[PDB]
């Protein structure tokens, strides 16, 4: 999964 | 075509303009590598202007390697990396 930072 | 790049992302406030995927114990960005990869780059955001590219594998954040890092550990590193965030990345 992705995490926007 | 394999290269290692040192990219410096500059921000005053807010985010870096990227999404990261993968990490130890998470679903990998690619089956052969459990590491941290750039899954998205925000259009002309800080990382875009710094030359980051989707698919880049993130090796280090301000000199701290992410080998063996869980997904949340990489997220914490990037969030607390400061206003100048230098990333050693692997690009194919």
């Amino acid at each position: 999964y992705s995490t926007a930072v | 075509e394999e290269e290692e790049l040192t990219l410096t992302i500059l921000r005053q406030t807010g985010g870096l303009g990227i999404s990261i995927a993968g990490g130890k114990g998470s679903t990998p960005y690619k089956g052969d590598d459990e590491g941290i990869f750039i899954s998205r780059v925000s259009e002309e955001g800080p990382a875009a202007r710094a030359g980051v590219r989707v698919g880049d594998k993130l090796l280090e954040v301000n000199g701290v390697a992410l080998q063996g890092a869980e997904h949340h550990e990489a997220v914490e590193a990037l969030r607390g990396a400061g206003t100048a965030v230098q990333m050693r990345v692997w690009r194919e």
